[PDB]
């Protein structure tokens, strides 16, 4: 899963 | 415990490992909106802090619990249930406050606090706002606050409104495309190919558009923090009736989030909105299984139903149709599976949208 | 079970799981360098395969089995313990191999065979080779290989050597140094610079490379699946003797993986080296938080020792030194969090 | 003596013995930007020199002294305290003007004039303005000013500026951190990382740079040479609050410097600025060992400290902060010992 | 004090202030022929060391003492002059050596060693070996050395050669020519030209060139620091009988240096030499105030004569004629103000180096 | 003076 592993999403 | 209970441990184990890294609150404390927000709020509000007694939920390196310090609070109780709770005390000692912020490692759930508290401050914002759960956790700890207390952030606005996207959704058929093939290496694939779209279709997308392809006005769901209870976020019904101002296929819905901080001097408000600067939680969107033809001024009206689970997420049911004629259209997802989409570039705006000329503005 | 024993509970979930999605599949699968060198590899080998019994451990969406099935095979049994089992099903019914491929849901370490099996296929490679530690399950499966039973693939070599990528490091470096600032909207962060340090370098860096990179020829270590052990593989001890060909900072060392296919008609290679063309392995770097200075015909010595952990990757130890100038190294790593630059 | 009481011996000794080289008068007079300037605006005001009584504090080789006399000097005294004393001499013989060009070797604070001069003229600019303390000897001068009397320069301004340029504080970073290495051929040099960056960043920086890697409009100090007094400049206290123009890192303040000859004619400026042709003083960059981040619109306060030392040079410390966040730098620098990074 | 007497106050204060900078020993330390060495040095001849009592004369950041520690030393006393003996004293701690390192701030003429020391190291040399005065404070710490005692380095050789380089030789004039014009700004300097030139001549060149603008087998001066005494370094004259290998203008000397680290296992060698790779000392030329005319076979004659000055530097004089002609040209150099001239080119050979058509080499 | 200002020389 993506948000078990980020589950906060990148931000440049 | 409260949060073991509605809690699976596989789940728990990743989620409180991620956050025990310190790349991942860098990543927070670099997104200057976040966190200058967050700052500005409580400074501001000072007479909120001054000489009171605050709790931090989910503290995270502690940089919430500097900012009250800032402000004038006289004890700060930081809860981290990460390993983050560690270089947060590291943090403290070095900034000689040891005195004024007390970290305590553990969940919010289980730990114990020595006295109640004048107001609890925390981000347990998720994308989508809902994800992780963590706004049940900051509900949970209002068992400390004093019954005049205050809450920062105050209250939650979810933003929802009808999109299009004619890529988006054609994409979801592209990539699901790959299995419709007779000879993959001599092999056919073509029977796997619907089960390929539905694992599409189950994303959520995480991503930035215009604003342009938005076809209505937003309905807003509020939660505020200060009356509403843990039970209140386990099943989450937004009924919606937009009134379309643009005629098109929608194909799903667009969300976004915000938060106001209620203070005795000001309101502060932290927007993740499409038109406002873009955040680490970027917006939301989901598709549905078919497009909607609607006109303008019909009305799109339907459900979307968020339905926690044990994964420290929501399933998602949405569910809506075009008054005028009856076309229906659905969708089941999983949000914290979404597809992070964001590449990088701006947005485009849908085609269509010039009104004048675009070789007459060339020299505008 | 074996598996049981050596894996913790919550990596096993994330990780089936991951596998069940079928846009994983498709990202091996369309991995054209991998997925063709399979199917050559066995269909130039044909008669390891005709009228043979084949087990395919972790055989995902089947692809390998209808490989072995292209080349002849009697009955393959394809082991795999994510849901893609089901989707594996599908496969063989619409391609009309239910005679032939027999798809066996669960983990090779707990499922029975009817049968032992005269040779075994599997794609069990993660990056840096080792990562996922699915290389012991598929020693696990010899089990069922018959005393003078074949395996594709047959070896696999790990390749490593030094590298100087100031670029590299200092992009690592910059992050972490955002934990010196002492004054972050007025809170001094630098108590945990070195904490931050200790953190970023030890996130293997996935991406590719220009072989001009490297600054001397690499070292190998062979796993030899036909001989090894799975116990062989919870301690890998890689002793390195690099003899310089370039002066410079040596900002740790890169990491990359050849396997062999070894059939009676032809031997088959897979690499993942940085001359060849890019697979979804990558290659891998570990650095150094301080690079080493290095002169041309000086040695770098140390030792690499990866130690199997509970969440099925290593703790990557690597010690280096300049022999001329005693400067040493010091560095451990987490396989299992690597940071994709690509 | 003033001057003995202010400055160091060993600081004196090799700073007059600098001056003494024939080598470092050429540099000074083939800035042409510099030895023009000086000229028009000489000659250019000539009534404030024509039958005028002259004092030249700091001569050199005399190069002033002779425009003071072209514009029609009666009487001009070229006080030089290194041995260049000797050099201008023979330069005033060989030119023919020993009527009315006298050179008094010494210290003006240490010398002795047969009388009051109508005007004072020198180049007493350091690095960056201030560097070497010279002008308060041109202050002290006065003296001997009549109190109708003239001073040139007239004004100098010096502006400061918040820059953004990562190539600069990383290149010093990274020399720095040298010193963060575990294993030096063997030996742990970590512990002295914080030390090196403190001695890193002490040194401001002199070269050039384009307008370009400006955030904000400058700040601007002035000195009022007909007015200020010797004293005044033992302590400069420059408050300082930029509007950033920018968004991005702040790494520090870029400092120049102009000066105005306010004559009787005209007035003419002789400009140090970025956007001017290059002389020999060229600009002057002091690093933040820590940069800060500020927004367009951000407001970056704070107050640079200038405090004089015995070593003819001043101890800068620079305390700026983003208001809008509370990120503040702290940072001390030695205007005596910068690094020449022009290559 | 011994060191007091022999220097100027103002001269000790700048010599001293330069040391006291971490950049400064960084630049050392970074001369990888030069650090290099002294490890080899040192840890090849370990058994000068293992359990040995040694002493570190001006030992900077203390690195020659860390290497003695690598090989085994007992006890080591570093003693230095400027502020580097804190970070000394500080690498000493956080390397965990406070049992064997001693650091004893100040000169080495003026502090006390609790014991006699069986080995003395140091890294005295100037450029021209001689400059900064440093090796009569590495012979005056010979009385804290038992009877039978070594030192590293061991000996030390000064090499002598004539050079042609009419390019160095004009620059001088090409530059002291800015003094000749009529009216510059409408002044007459060409009263200062020689002046100018005068200044020029006294400095000595430091910088590297090709060794075929040598023109003869290079003379060797000696100094074994065993033997030697303070006094003998006071005035150093360097007689000189060079037979041309080569004929053209001769326009000075050039001077290098090599030292010996003769250990009871083997003897190091450290140089300076053109013929090796660069160090930062590089190489030092002193030009004649005119050219000497020489043919092949000739003998050029004459004396380097350095007197000893108070500002722990030398005053240079130097006196040669052609034998065959008389023709005699001598200088009179400050070592301590010399002309920096590299500029990190590779030097050019002189002309007519190509005995060979280069046309019919090119492709090889 | 050089050599007050610079005992040893730097090395790129
Ligand atoms: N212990 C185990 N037992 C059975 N299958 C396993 C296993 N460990 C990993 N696997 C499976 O092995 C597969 C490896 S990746 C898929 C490889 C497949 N042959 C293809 O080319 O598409 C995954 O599907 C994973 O679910
Ligand atoms: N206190 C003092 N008294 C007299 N001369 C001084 C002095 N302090 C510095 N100087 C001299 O002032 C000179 C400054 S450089 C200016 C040289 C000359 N006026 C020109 O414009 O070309 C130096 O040569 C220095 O020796
Ligand atoms: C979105 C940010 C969450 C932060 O809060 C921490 N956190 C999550 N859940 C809890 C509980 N129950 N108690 C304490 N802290 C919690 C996350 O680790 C993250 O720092
Ligand atoms: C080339 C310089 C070497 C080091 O030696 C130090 N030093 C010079 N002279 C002395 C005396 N008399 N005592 C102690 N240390 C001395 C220099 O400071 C430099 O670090």
């Amino acid at each position: 899963s993506t948000g078990g592993k980020a589950p906060r999403k990148q931000l440049a | 415990s409260v949060f073991s209970e509605r809690t699976e441990e596989s789940s728990a184990v990743q989620y409180f490992q991620f956050y025990g890294y310190l790349s991942q609150q860098q990543n927070m404390m670099q997104d200057y909106v976040r966190t200058g927000t967050y700052q500005r709020a409580i400074l501001q509000n000072h007479t909120d802090f001054k000489d009171k007694i605050v709790l931090d939920v989910g503290c995270g390196s502690g940089i919430l619990s500097f900012f009250a310090a800032q402000a004038g609070a006289r004890k700060i109780y930081a809860v981290e249930a990460s390993t983050m709770a560690q270089h947060a005390e590291v943090l403290v000692k070095s900034n000689n406050l040891t005195d004024r912020i007390v970290v305590i490692p553990g969940k919010v759930e289980e730990v114990s606090l020595p006295e109640q508290v004048d107001i609890i401050i925390s981000e347990p914002m998720g994308y989508m706002l809902f994800n992780e759960r963590m706004l049940e956790s900051y509900l949970h700890a209002k068992k400390y606050l004093k019954p005049s207390g205050n809450m920062f952030p105050t209250i939650g606005d979810v933003h929802l409104a009808p999109f299009t996207d004619e890529q988006l959704y054609m994409e979801q058929f592209t990539k699901a495309n790959f299995w419709y093939q007779p000879s993959f290496h001599g092999v056919d694939l073509s029977a796997l190919r619907g089960a390929a779209v539905d694992e599409y279709f189950r994303q959520p997308v995480v991503d930035t558009f215009d604003i342009r392809i938005l076809m209505a006005k937003s309905v807003k769901y509020t939660v505020n923090f200060l009356e509403a209870k843990e039970g209140d976020l386990h099943r989450i019904e937004i009924p919606f009736k937009f009134h379309m101002l643009h005629s098109g296929l929608v194909h799903g819905l667009a969300f976004w989030f915000d938060v106001a901080f209620i203070g005795s001097i000001m309101t502060v408000w932290l927007s993740t909105a499409p038109t406002e600067p873009l955040t680490h939680w970027y917006q939301v969107r989901c598709l549905f299984q078919s497009p909607l033809f609607a006109k303008a001024g019909d009305t799109l009206s339907g459900t979307c139903l968020l339905i926690a689970n044990k994964r420290q997420s929501y399933d998602i049911s949405i569910v809506a149709q075009v008054d005028q004629t009856g076309s229906k259209s659905s969708n089941l997802l999983d949000l914290k599976n979404p597809f992070f989409r964001y590449t990088g570039t701006t947005p485009s705006p849908p085609p269509g949208s010039h009104y004048t000329s675009p070789s007459e503005n060339m020299w505008n």
